[PDB]
RNA sequence: CCCCGGAGGACCACCAGUGGCGAAAGCGGGCGGCCAGAACGCGCCCGACGGUGAGGGGCGAAAGCCGGGGGAGCAAAGGGGAUUAGAUACCCCUGUAGUCCCGGCCGUAAACGAUGCGGGCUAGCUGUCGGUCGGGCUUAGGGCCCGGCCGGUGGCGAAGGGAAACC
RNA sequence: CUCCGCGAGUGGUCGGGGUGUUUACUGGGCUUAAAGCGCCCGUAGCCGGCCCGGCAAGUCGCUCCUGAAAUCCCCGGGCUCAA
C-alpha cells in the first residue's frame, strides 16, 4: 500500500463506513451513535448524498 | 473586529488557535478574519486581471475580474476571483475569496529520483481539471524545480512545494482556469484514500 | 444547436411516418408534428330558445377535429412561443 | 431468467409434480411446465395440456416434488 | 413487543400508511412491510416504534435550543408547534428562509447543530442547506421522499394530521423522558389530540 | 439478423447447478436407455426426444441418470444421423425457404432470411469440418441436396 | 462477447469502490482471477474473498477495504524483465512507496515488489493504489 | 344544388399512441394461403461452434432513365387571368410528363439518434408494449387491478462525463 | 541621445528536431466544432469462455559464442586546467 511515506499536512476525518477522508471545503457530518452514542459517526459528503449505510462498531444499529 | 459567525467567536476567544485544527476537524470558514488570524504569514498575489465588458444601449459597461492566490508557503494555498467596477475593491474581493478558500495541501517526497523524506513536492501523482485545463502533478527529486507554467509557479510555491513535474492539457492561455485547475489539483491531494 | 430533444415531433421508435395534409394548408408533415384540436360544433348556436324546444326541431352536435401544421398552428393562435423554461410544460390546447 | 451475475446461486424455477390420473387413478411424474400434451401412460387420457407457461393439469396434484 | 404508545392508538392514527409509488432504497432497509392488492405501502410499526426510541434518544442528547425543527406543511405546523414548545428548540414552521443558514449576514441567521424536517421531500431548502454547511438531519419519510443527505430517517405517514400529531406527541413525550424531566412512567400535560392542527 | 438486433433477450432453462439422480425417479439408467431408442425409433430428434422424457415420463435429464449424451446414447444404440441435428435443420429450412421463393421470387425478406440461414450453415460446416464430424469435402449443394427436406 | 475476465473483474471492482459499496460479487471466474484477488488480499486492497459455487464456473464475493484509489488490467499482456519492471513501475504507478503492479511469472502471480525480490520477470498483469 | 343508375383510379379517415414490426430503406382497410424474424416460458439438443471485419458483396426514399399498361385526383414544363417598377415568382384558371402497376437501370437524401457493431459493471422514480409468475376482482372473456422477472419504448434524474447545450 | 541582449561574434533566409496530446504505443478526436461508410452478409487479419493432463514455441532467469574499431555513459590517469 504505502511503504514509509511520511504525508504532511493535517490529517483529514476519515468517513467510518467508506475511509472516504472529509476535504477542506467540503463539509461532513460528525455526530454520536443513535442507539447507543458512544462510538462517534462520520459521513462525508458523498456518503451524505448516495445514502450509504453505517453501522455502530459497538451496537447492531444501521442509520441512513 | 466583531467574530460574526461562532467559528470566529473561537478563534478570537483563542480555542482553536491554530489552523491545522479546523481542518483537522472540518470545520468551514465563513470569514477571512479567521484566515488572517490564525495565519498572519500569508502573501497574497495577483494572478491575473482581465478587463471584461457587458454590452447595453449606451456603451459597454467594464468590470476588472482580478485572480488572487494566498498561500503561506508551508502548505497552505488558496485562490479566489474578484469582479468590480474599479480594481482595488476587484482585488480585494478576490483576496477575500482566497483567504475563504484556503486549503491544506499534502507534501512528501515520492519520486523515484529522489529519497528525502521532506515536504519538498507532492506525495504522490494528483490531478486537476477547471473547464478544459488538465494539469498533472509529479513529484519530483529534491533540487529540480518547479516545472510548470509562470502562475503555476506561483501558486504551486505559495501553497509551498519546491520541485515538481507537470502535465498539461488544453489551453493554458486562460490564465483564470489554468490558476483554478492548479489549485485544483492541490486540493485533490487531500481526497487520495491514504 | 438542437432545439428540443423531441426532434420537434414525437415520432417513436420508426423510420417513416404515413404523414397527413394541413387544413387550409399542405405544407404540413407526417402524424405527428401537426396539430389536431377539437372542437365541439353545433350548427345554428343559441337558438335553442326558439328552436329545439319549439316545433319539434331536433338539433345534432358533431364533434370536430382540425389539422394544422407549424404555420398555420401558430397564425390561428393555437401555439404560442413559450420561454424556455415553459417549453416542458405539458398543458392540452384548449380542447 | 435474471442475470448469473446477480443471482448467487440460480436455480430452476420450475418443479416435478406427481399427479393421480381421475379416471383410472394412475400415479405419473409430469414437468410443471410441460411443453406438450402429456398423457396418462395407462388409460391414454390428457393429464396436462401445454401453455405459454405452467401447464394446466387435469388429473389430481399428488405432490409437487 | 412492548410499544411506546398502543398498537391501538397508532393503528387510529394510521402512522404506517404508505404512499402507493415505489422505494427500492426503503424496501431494502426493511422499512416497508406489506403491500395490499390495492398498491399500498404499509410500513413495520415495529419498525416505527424502534426508529422513535433510537431518535428521540438523538434529540436527547442535543441542547434544546441547538435543535431546529421544521416544516412547510401547514399540516404539520401545529404539532411541531406543541412539540418544540415543550422541548425548547429553534422552531420554524412556513418558510425556510433561504440563506439562514449560509448566510451569516442575515437577520435571521441562525446556528444549529441538529436539523429535523417533517417532510424532507417539500422541506428541500433546508436539507440543501444542511447538506452544504454539515448539519445532522432527521426525517420523517415515506414512500415518496428523497434520502439524499439524511442522516437519520424514520419511515411513517409524514401525511395525515392525526399521524404527524401522534408522532410528534410521541416524540416529545420520549424526549423529555431522556432528558429527566419525566420518568417512564408520566405522559406530557396534554392528550395527543391537542397536538393535530386545525 | 445476426447483427445490429433490435431485442436481445435472455430466455433459456435455468439448470441446476450440478444435477443428480432425483430421488423419486422409477426408472432406472438402462431403461431410460431404452426409452431413448424407442423414441428414436419412432423418429423424434434429440431435442424432442429429451423434451418427450422430461415431459411424459418425468426424466429430468438424461446425463445425471446414464452419465452420457442423448445423441451418445442413440450413437451407441445403433441410431446415426446423416448430419448433426441443427445442421440438418439449418439445411430443412434453406429447401423450404428456397421452394417457397421458386413460386414468390419478389420476396426480399425472404431472400433476407434466406441469407441468414445459409450463412448459419456455412459457420456449422466451418466447425463441424474442424471437429472431424463431418466429412471434409462436404459441400452446400441445395440442388444435391434436396433428399434431406 | 466476454473477452478478458481479469480485466471484467477488475473493473466491476473499480466501480463497486466508486459507487463505495462493501462487496462486489465477480462472475465469471479462472484461477488468474483468484491469485490476483490473493495478492490483493495480501497487499490489503482486497478483504475477504469468499468462493461460491454455482455451476457456471465458480463466483467470488470480495469484500472492500476504502483502500482502493484506482485499479485496472495492463492490457495487453506485456512481457516484462526484471531490468525493465521499474520503467512500467514509474509508467502506471503515483509515487515510489505506493501502490504495486502485479505480474505473472514462471514462480506463480505475485506483486511487482516479490518479483524484484526474486529478480524474475513476466507477464503485467494489472495496478493497484 | 338534389335524386335515380353505371364506370374508373387512388387512398384506408376515427380507433391511433414519443404504439408496434423491420438491418436500413420502409410497413396502417378485411379474409385466406405461403414465408421470415424476434420476445417470453423450459432440468429440451450441440458443446465455444463466438466478435469485428480491409478487400468482396447483397438490399437501398424521392426524383430520373429504358420498354409495356393505366390515368380518378394532384401536378414540374407550358398557356392564360391578376399583382408589381419589373413578376420570366408568390395568388387564381388550366395543363403535359410524373405520380400508380409489370420487368430492368439508377445507387443518391438533413438515407439523422447528424450517436459503427459486440459484451460486462454502475442510484433511482415514473407512462406504455409483449410474455410470464403471485395475489384480488370479475362484463366468467384471449378481461381488469396490484406486485416480481425478462425483453422493448418515452420522460425526469444518482455517480460520472462534457466547451457547453447536454448524455 | 540613451538604454537592452549576446559577444570575437552577432544577425537574414532555408532544412531537421522541440514547439505539438497538431499523427496520439506511452497519448488525441468523430451528437452539434473536421470526422460513424445509407444498411446488412461475410474472406484474410486482429481479438476470443471454463477445468484437467502433456509440451515448452512465445515469455522469464542464468550462462556461453557473438553484435569490428571509432562514436556514446561511468571511473582512473596524462597534456598548465580545458578541449
Ligand atoms: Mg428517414
Ligand atoms: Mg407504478
Ligand atoms: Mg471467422
Ligand atoms: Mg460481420
Ligand atoms: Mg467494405
Ligand atoms: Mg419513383
Ligand atoms: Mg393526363
Ligand atoms: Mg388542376
Ligand atoms: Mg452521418
Ligand atoms: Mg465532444
Ligand atoms: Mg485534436
Ligand atoms: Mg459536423
Ligand atoms: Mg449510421
Ligand atoms: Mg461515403
Ligand atoms: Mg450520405
Ligand atoms: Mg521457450
Ligand atoms: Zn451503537
Ligand atoms: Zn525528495
Ligand atoms: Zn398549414
Ligand atoms: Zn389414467
Amino acid at each position: 500500500s504505502i511503504r514509509g511515506a511520511r504525508i504532511y499536512g493535517p490529517s483529514p476525518p476519515a468517513d467510518s463506513t467508506t475511509n472516504w477522508p472529509l476535504a477542506p471545503l467540503e463539509r461532513g457530518v460528525v455526530f454520536a451513535c443513535p442507539n447507543c452514542g458512544k462510538t462517534t459517526i462520520v459521513r462525508s459528503a458523498r456518503a451524505r448524498k448516495l445514502g450509504v449505510p453505517y453501522r455502530c462498531p459497538e451496537c447492531g444499529f444501521v442509520g441512513p | 473586529w466583531e467574530p460574526k459567525t461562532a467559528l470566529g467567536r473561537m478563534v478570537k476567544e483563542g480555542k482553536i488557535r491554530t489552523i491545522d485544527e479546523i481542518f483537522a476537524n472540518n470545520l468551514l470558514i465563513k470569514e477571512p478574519e479567521i484566515v488572517d488570524i490564525l495565519l498572519p504569514g500569508l502573501k497574497q498575489e495577483l494572478l491575473n486581471l482581465n478587463l471584461v465588458q457587458r454590452q447595453t444601449h449606451a456603451g459597454e459597461r467594464n468590470q476588472f475580474q482580478a485572480v488572487v492566490a494566498v498561500g503561506n508557503e508551508d502548505g497552505y494555498v488558496g485562490v479566489g476571483i474578484g469582479k468590480s467596477r474599479q480594481v482595488r475593491q476587484a482585488i480585494e474581493k478576490a483576496t477575500r475569496e482566497a483567504k475563504l478558500n484556503i486549503t491544506p495541501v499534502r507534501r512528501g517526497c515520492g519520486s523515484w529520483k529522489c529519497s528525502c523524506d521532506e515536504p519538498h513536492s507532492v506525495p504522490f501523482v494528483v490531478s486537476g481539471k477547471s473547464g478544459s485545463v488538465e494539469v498533472t502533478l509529479i513529484p519530483a527529486p529534491k533540487g529540480v524545480g518547479l516545472v510548470a507554467g509562470d502562475v503555476a509557479k506561483v501558486v504551486l510555491r505559495l501553497a509551498g512545494i519546491k520541485d515538481v513535474w507537470t502535465k498539461t492539457r488544453g489551453d493554458t492561455r486562460t490564465t483564470l482556469n489554468f490558476a483554478l485547475a492548479v489549485f485544483n489539483a492541490l486540493r485533490n491531494t487531500y481526497y487520495f484514500k491514504l | 444547436p438542437k432545439k428540443r430533444k423531441n426532434r420537434g415531433r414525437k415520432k417513436g421508435d420508426k423510420g417513416r411516418e404515413p404523414y397527413v395534409y394541413c387544413d387550409n394548408c399542405g405544407k404540413v408533415v407526417p402524424r405527428s408534428k401537426a396539430i389536431r384540436l377539437t372542437v365541439p360544433y353545433s350548427p345554428v348556436p343559441p337558438d335553442l330558445a326558439r328552436e329545439l324546444e319549439k316545433q319539434g326541431a331536433i338539433i345534432s352536435r358533431y364533434l370536430v377535429t382540425k389539422t394544422y401544421c407549424i404555420n398555420c398552428a401558430v397564425f390561428f393562435g393555437i401555439i404560442k412561443v413559450r420561454p424556455r423554461e415553459e417549453r416542458k410544460k405539458r398543458v392540452p390546447l384548449q380542447q | 431468467p435474471q442475470r448469473f451475475s446477480r443471482v448467487l446461486i440460480p436455480q430452476p424455477r420450475s418443479r416435478f409434480v406427481r399427479l393421480r390420473c381421475p379416471d383410472c387413478g394412475n400415479e405419473q411424474v409430469t414437468f410443471s411446465h410441460a411443453a406438450m400434451v402429456v398423457r396418462c401412460l395407462v388409460c391414454g387420457r390428457v393429464l396436462a395440456q401445454p401453455t405459454g407457461g405452467k401447464a394446466i393439469f387435469a388429473g389430481h396434484v399428488v405432490k409437487v416434488l | 413487543y412492548e410499544y411506546l404508545v398502543p398498537l391501538e392508538k397508532y393503528l387510529s392514527a394510521g402512522v404506517r400508511l404508505g404512499t402507493r409509488l415505489s422505494n427500492k432504497y426503503l424496501e431494502e432497509r426493511g422499512f416497508i412491510y406489506a403491500v395490499r392488492p390495492d398498491g399500498l405501502r404499509i410500513f413495520d410499526i415495529k419498525k416505527i416504534d424502534e426508529r422513535l426510541r433510537i431518535a428521540a434518544k438523538l434529540i436527547a442528547r442535543y441542547p434544546p435550543d441547538r435543535v431546529l425543527v421544521h416544516t412547510t406543511r401547514p399540516y404539520g405546523f401545529k404539532p411541531v408547534q406543541m412539540f418544540c414548545k415543550f422541548v425548547g428548540c429553534k422552531a420554524l414552521t412556513g418558510r425556510f428562509i433561504p440563506g439562514m443558514l449560509t448566510n451569516p449576514n442575515l437577520s435571521n441567521y441562525l446556528e444549529v447543530d441538529l436539523l429535523f424536517v417533517v417532510d424532507p421531500r417539500l422541506d428541500s431548502q433546508a436539507v440543501a442547506e444542511a447538506a452544504k454547511m454539515g448539519i445532522p438531519v432527521v426525517a420523517l419519510v415515506d414512500t415518496d421522499t428523497p434520502h439524499q443527505y439524511i442522516d437519520f430517517m424514520i419511515p411513517c405517514n409524514n401525511k395525515g394530521r392525526k399521524s404527524l400529531a401522534l408522532i410528534f406527541w410521541v416524540l416529545a413525550r420520549q424526549v423529555l423522558r431522556e432528558r429527566g424531566e419525566l420518568k417512564p412512567d408520566q405522559d406530557l400535560p396534554v392528550p395527543p389530540e391537542e397536538f393535530e392542527t386545525r | 439478423p445476426h447483427r445490429s438486433r433490435h431485442k436481445k433477450g435472455r430466455s433459456s432453462s435455468v439448470r441446476p447447478p450440478h444435477p443428480t439422480v432425483p430421488t423419486w425417479i422409477q426408472y432406472t439408467p438402462e431403461e431410460v436407455e431404452q426409452l431413448a431408442v424407442e423414441l428414436a425409433r419412432r423418429g423424434f430428434p434429440p431435442s424432442q426426444i429429451g423434451i418427450i422424457l422430461r415431459d411424459q415420463y418425468g426424466i429430468p435429464l438424461v446425463k445425471p441418470i446414464t452419465g452420457k449424451k442423448l445423441t451418445k446414447i442413440l450413437e451407441e444404440h445403433g441410431i446415426k444421423q446423416e448430419l448433426p441435428e441443427d445442421l440438418l435443420n439449418l439445411i430443412r429450412r434453406a429447401l423450404r425457404i428456397r421452394k417457397h421463393l421458386e413460386e414468390h421470387p419478389k420476396d426480399m425478406a425472404s431472400r433476407r432470411g434466406l441469407q441468414l440461414v445459409e450463412s448459419k450453415i456455412h459457420r456449422l460446416i466451418k466447425y463441424y469440418k474442424r471437429v472431424g464430424k463431418i466429412p471434409q469435402d462436404f459441400v452446400y449443394n441445395p440442388e444435391a441436396l434436396s433428399h434431406l427436406a | 462477447v466476454m473477452l478478458d475476465l481479469l480485466s471484467n473483474a477488475l473493473t466491476a471492482i473499480k466501480n463497486a469502490e466508486a459507487m463505495g459499496k462493501r462487496q462486489v460479487v465477480i462472475w465469471p471466474v479462472n484461477k488468474l482471477i483468484y491469485y490476483t484477488l490473493r495478492v490483493l488480499q495480501r497487499y490489503g486492497y482486497v478483504g475477504e474473498i469468499e468462493y461460491i459455487d454455482d455451476g457456471r464456473g465458480g463466483k467470488y464475493v470480495v469484500q472492500l477495504l476504502g483502500k482502493i484509489n484506482d485499479i485496472g488490467a495492463i492490457r495487453p499482456r506485456f512481457p516484462v524483465k526484471y531490468r525493465e519492471i521499474v520503467e512500467w513501475e514509474q509508467k502506471y504507478l503515483p509515487a515510489r512507496q505506493i501502490g504495486i503492479l502485479v505480474i505473472s511469472t514462471s514462480q506463480g502471480v505475485m506483486s511487482h515488489l516479490e518479483a524484484k525480490e526474486k529478480k524474475i520477470g513476466g507477464v503485467l498483469l494489472a495496478y493497484v493504489y
